[PDB]
RNA sequence: GAUGUUAGGAGGGCAAAUCCGCCGAAUUUAAGCAUAUAAUUAAGCGGAAGAAAAGAAAAUAACUAUGAUUCCUUUAGUAACGGCGAGUGAACAAGGACCAGCUCAAACGGUUAAUCCUUCGUUUGGUGCAAACCUUUCGACGGAAUUGUCGUU
RNA sequence: UAAAGCUAAAUAUAUGUAGGAGACCGAUAGCAAACAAGUACCGUGAGGGAAAGAUGAAAUAGUACUCAGGAAUGAGCAAU
RNA sequence: ACGGACCAAGGAGUCUAGCAAAUGUGCAAGUGUAUAUGAUUCUUUAAACAUUUUACGCAUAAUUAAUG
RNA sequence: UUGUGUUGAAGCGAAAUACGUGAGUUUUCGUGGAACAUCUCCCUAGUGCAGAUCUUGGUGGAAGUAGCAACUAUUCAAAUGAGAACUUUGAAGACUGAAGUGGAGAAGGGUUUCUUGUCAACUGUGAUUGAACAAGAGUUAGCCGCUCCUAAGGGAUAGCU
RNA sequence: AGCACAGUCUUAACGAUGGAUGUCUUGGUUCCUACAGCGAUGAAGGCCGCAGCAAAAUGCGAUACGCAAUGAAAAUUGCAGUGACUGAAUCAUCAGAAUGCUGAAUGUAAACUACACCAAUUCCCUGGGAAUAGUGGUACUCCUACAGAAA
C-alpha cells in the first residue's frame, strides 16, 4: 500500500522496478477477474492507487531534474516556463509599464506630489 | 449495413452499452433506454 | 404513381444527406456538400446566430465540463504564484 | 445577522445543512456535555465520536445511557449500544438518535480531542 | 527582392450583457401611400476591455465672460426638422459626480548617435522549505540606425 | 490653433462566476428545466423540445409469519 | 344563427411616460431639495434624517413673425 | 392590532331551528395531520370565470358498439406447461412454384444474431412463442472489400475581388 | 330458509377513478454588491474512455468517480474490501504532478483511426547498459535577427 513519503527517498531505477512489479500484480488481478473469480477482485483498486502514487513520485522527480538542468539560461522549454494565462504573458512587465521618458522622470523627481496638511 | 466505419462501429457499441439496465445492487444505496426498433440512433 | 409524394416516396428514403460531424458530434455534416449545418465545420468558426437564442444557449461555454477553464477558475481568488506549493508539515 | 456576508435566507441555510461536506457534517453532529464534564473543561459541547457514552434526553428512550456504536453523517444520526429495535423481518437494528436529543457523559479522548479541549480552554 | 522545418517570437478559435467599427432591412405609424416613420434599430460581418469609447480645444461665448473628455440633474419636448402631416428633435449656458495632464513631428545639439536592440555573460543583493521571483551595473561579440536614434522645448 | 499620438476617474453591464437581499413565484406558477433538462422525443436539416417534486419522525421500522393460490395477488386469529 | 360532451385548474382594461379634470393632503407668491453632498446612516437602512458657517422646473405677465 | 392551533391548523366532504336581500359569513359531524387567521385600521396586487372551435390535464355517452374479411387451408395425435386454434415434434392435407416469404449482397437498421433463462408490460385474439424482458456470449483476412487511380465533380494554393 | 321485476332518473352513505385544493420547497425570478477572459504553454465545443460488482447524470483522463501536497481528521459502507488507535478511511483545500482522441487544429487527409517526409526516439546507471515503429517535428500569414545565393 506504500505511501509517498517512503518513495521520495528511493532512486529512479528502484522506483521503476517497483512500478513494473505493481503493474504485473495488477495484470494478474485483471486476469483473475476475467476468469471466474471474485476472491481478490477488490484488491485491484489499492494496487491501482499504489501504481498512481508511484507514477506521481517519479514524475515529480523527473520534473525536478528537468528544472535543475534548465536553471536560468534565458530560454527554457515552454513546460518549465511560467504557465500562466496567455494575456498575462503577453502583457508588459510592471517595470516596463513604469519606465518613464527621461524628461517625465526628471519632472517627477523634481516636483513630486507633496503632502501638505491644510489649516 | 455490414460495412461500417470504425467510428460508427464504436458509436454503435457505446449506444449498446448505454442501453443496458440499472445494476440492481445500486438500487439499494432507467428512463433513457431505447429499443432498436422504435427509436433510432439517427446516425 | 405508387412511389407518389407521400408514403410511396418515403420508401425511397435511404441514404443520408448528413452524417456525424467531427467537431460538433451532431449528425449534421452534409456529406455531399462537405460542410456542417450546425458549425460550418471546415470554416474555422462556429456558425452561431443571434437570431437563434435557443441554439446559442444549447452550445455555449457552460455546456460541457470545461476541462481547463474550470480548473483555472479560483486561481484569481487564490492569487498563488505559479510553481509554488504550500509549506510541508 | 449583523455581518451581511453570511445569509439569513432560509433556503440557503437549508441547502447548506443538507448538502454539507463531511467536515461540516462532523461539526454539526455535536452534543451537550454533562455538568461534570462542563466543570472539568471550559467546553460546552463537542462533536460526538464512536466510543463516547451518551445519555438520551428526548425521544421514546428518555433516559437510557449507552456507548455510541456508530455515528452516521448521511442521515445525521448516532446509534447507541442497546437502543435495539426489530425490523419487520426480525433483524435487530439500532434506533437512530439525533445529537440534539443526547447528552454525552463518558468521553472518548484521543490526541485530537485533547488538542480540541486545549483550544477551547 | 525572393528563399529557409535557420534563431527567437506574434496572429488564427471560443465567449459578448455592457463596448467599438462597418453593413443594413422590413413589419410598423401616417387610419390609404410613395417622402417621412419604424431606425442611423433587428439581423449580418468584423474588433476590444474590466470597462470600452471619448479626451487636453482649428471649443463655447458675446458675458463682469467660461476653459479636455465622460456621466448625472437640467436646458427641452425648446431651437429646429417634417407630404410643416404623422411624427422626429439637439446644442450652449446653469447645478453636480470626477477632475490630470501630456509626447511625437517640426525648431535646437556634429569637438563625432549621446541612442536602441539580440545572443553570450559577469556579481552584489532581497523574500521563499523548495519551485520561481525580485531587483543591482558591468562589459564584450554581434547587429539596427545619418532615408534620423537619443537629449533640449 | 485642423489635417500625428497617448491618458486614470466619475459612466455602462439581460454575459459568466461568486456573494447578499426581496410587500416576487410556489410545481398548469417560477427559468424551457425544483427531478439523470436543453434530458427524452420529433425533424434529412437549420431547428423544435416536453412530462415528471412530497410515504413516515425513523425504512438502521419498506411489509416477517400462516392459509388459499400455477403465479399475480387475496385473506388473516398474523405484523412494522 | 353561431360557441358550449363533461369536470378541475389556468385564463382577459394592465404597467410606464407625459397631459388634463376631479378629489384628498401640505405649503402658498411661491412651491418642489433635482442631481449631489453631509451625518455618532448602516440586520431592517436600497429608508429615514439633513441641506452646506441667486441650481433648475412650473408659477408670479402678457403680447408680437420679429428688433422687441 | 389580539389572537386560535397534535385536548388536531389549513384543506376537503357532507350538512346547519344559523346569519345576511345577496356576494358570502359562521358553525356542526367526518376525514385531515400542521399550520392558521385578523372585520382594529389601510397598504399592495399576477385578486374573483360558465363560455373564448379558450389552454392544460382528466373523465364520459357513443359502446362492450364499429370493428379485428388482401396474401386459397387447415386437420389429427403427442409433448411441454397452471393453462395451448396460432409453442414444439410426428402424421396427414395444402401453398410458395426458381420473376419464390428460396439462396447471396447494397442502401438503411444496429446487436435485431447466438445460447441459457423467461412472461410486468408489449407481441391490437390467446401465448408456455417472440425481433419483448434478463443474463451472458458472438464478428478472426497479405489474397473478400475499403486502403491506391482517376471521372462527373468538390475543397483549397497564387493571386484578384 | 324466503322476499325484492329489470332498466332509466334522483338523493344520501360508503368506495373506485382522477389529481384539484391546502400545506410544504436543496428551484426559479428580480434587484444589489464584487470581480472578470480562455486559447499554438493547444481554448471552448465534441468524441472516446475510466469504478471490484457501474447504465445515466456527477467527477475524472491510460496516475482516469482519482495521484501528490496542504487543512481537517476515524471512518467508509449495498456487499466485497480498505483504514485508524496520523502523509493512511473520508472530506474540504488544491498551488505540485499529470491531463486519451479531437477541435483554431496547424504535415497532407477525412463517412479513412488513410498517408507522407525529417529527426530514430526513450529510459536507466556514473562514459556504458537497456528498451520500444514508439516519440517528437513539418500549416498559412507575419515580425526581428542570421544565412548564403539572385538583380
Ligand atoms: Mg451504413
Ligand atoms: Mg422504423
Ligand atoms: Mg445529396
Ligand atoms: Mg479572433
Ligand atoms: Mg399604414
Ligand atoms: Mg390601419
Ligand atoms: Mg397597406
Ligand atoms: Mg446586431
Ligand atoms: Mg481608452
Ligand atoms: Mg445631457
Ligand atoms: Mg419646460
Ligand atoms: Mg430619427
Ligand atoms: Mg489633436
Ligand atoms: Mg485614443
Ligand atoms: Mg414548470
Ligand atoms: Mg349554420
Ligand atoms: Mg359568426
Ligand atoms: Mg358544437
Ligand atoms: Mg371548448
Ligand atoms: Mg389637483
Ligand atoms: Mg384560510
Ligand atoms: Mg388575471
Ligand atoms: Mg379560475
Ligand atoms: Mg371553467
Ligand atoms: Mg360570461
Ligand atoms: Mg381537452
Ligand atoms: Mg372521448
Ligand atoms: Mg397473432
Ligand atoms: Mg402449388
Ligand atoms: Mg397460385
Ligand atoms: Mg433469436
Ligand atoms: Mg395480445
Ligand atoms: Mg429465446
Ligand atoms: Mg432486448
Ligand atoms: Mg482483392
Ligand atoms: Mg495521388
Ligand atoms: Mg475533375
Ligand atoms: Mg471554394
Ligand atoms: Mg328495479
Ligand atoms: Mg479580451
Ligand atoms: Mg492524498
Ligand atoms: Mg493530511
Ligand atoms: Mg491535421
Ligand atoms: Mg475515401
Ligand atoms: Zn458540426
Amino acid at each position: 500500500n506504500v505511501k509517498a513519503y517512503e518513495l521520495r527517498t528511493l532512486k529512479k531505477k528502484e522506483l521503476l522496478d517497483k512500478l513494473d512489479e505493481l503493474k504485473k500484480e495488477l495484470s494478474g488481478l485483471r486476469i483473475s477477474k476475467a476468469l471466474g473469480n471474485s476472491a481478490k477482485n477488490s484488491k485491484i483498486h489499492g494496487v491501482r492507487k499504489n501504481v498512481a502514487r508511484v507514477l506521481t513520485v517519479y514524475n515529480q522527480k523527473r520534473k525536478m531534474e528537468l528544472r535543475q538542468l534548465y536553471k536560468n539560461k534565458k530560454f527554457k522549454p515552454y513546460n518549465l516556463r511560467k504557465k500562466l494565462t496567455k494575456n498575462k504573458r503577453l502583457q508588459l512587465s510592471p517595470k516596463q509599464k513604469a519606465a518613464m521618458t527621461l524628461r517625465q522622470k526628471k519632472k517627477v523627481q523634481n516636483f513630486p506630489q507633496r503632502k501638505y496638511l491644510v489649516v | 449495413g455490414s460495412i461500417k466505419r470504425f467510428r460508427l462501429k464504436q458509436r454503435l457499441g457505446k449506444c449498446r452499452r448505454q442501453n443496458r439496465p440499472v445494476p440492481h445492487w445500486y438500487r439499494l444505496k432507467n428512463t433513457k433506454r431505447r429499443h432498436w426498433r422504435r427509436t433510432k440512433l439517427g446516425l | 404513381g405508387k412511389a407518389g409524394k407521400g408514403t410511396g416516396s418515403f420508401g425511397k428514403r435511404n441514404g443520408k444527406t448528413h452524417f456525424l460531424c467531427l467537431r460538433c458530434g451532431k449528425r449534421s455534416y452534409h456529406l455531399q456538400k462537405k460542410k456542417c449545418a450546425s458549425c460550418g465545420y471546415p470554416s474555422a468558426k462556429k456558425r452561431r446566430f443571434n437570431w437563434s437564442v435557443k441554439a446559442k444557449r444549447r452550445n455555449t461555454t457552460g455546456t460541457g465540463r470545461c476541462r481547463y477553464i474550470k480548473t483555472l477558475r479560483r486561481k484569481l481568488k487564490n492569487k498563488f504564484t505559479e510553481g509554488s506549493t504550500p509549506k510541508p508539515k | 445577522k449583523f455581518n451581511k456576508q453570511k445569509s439569513s435566507s432560509r433556503r440557503k441555510m437549508r441547502k447548506a445543512h443538507f448538502t454539507a461536506p463531511a467536515g461540516l457534517r462532523r461539526k454539526i453532529m455535536s452534543s451537550k456535555l454533562s455538568k461534570e464534564l462542563r466543570l472539568k473543561y471550559k467546553t460546552r459541547s463537542l462533536p460526538v465520536r464512536k466510543d463516547d457514552e451518551v445519555l438520551i434526553c428526548r425521544g421514546h428512550n428518555h433516559g437510557r445511557e449507552g456507548k455510541v456504536v456508530k455515528i452516521n453523517r448521511k442521515r445525521y444520526k448516532i446509534y447507541v449500544e442497546r437502543v435495539t429495535r426489530e425490523k419487520v423481518n426480525g433483524e435487530s437494528t439500532f434506533i437512530g438518535i439525533h445529537p440534539s436529543n443526547v447528552v454525552l457523559t463518558k468521553l472518548k479522548v484521543d490526541k485530537n480531542r485533547k488538542k480540541i479541549l486545549d483550544r477551547k480552554a
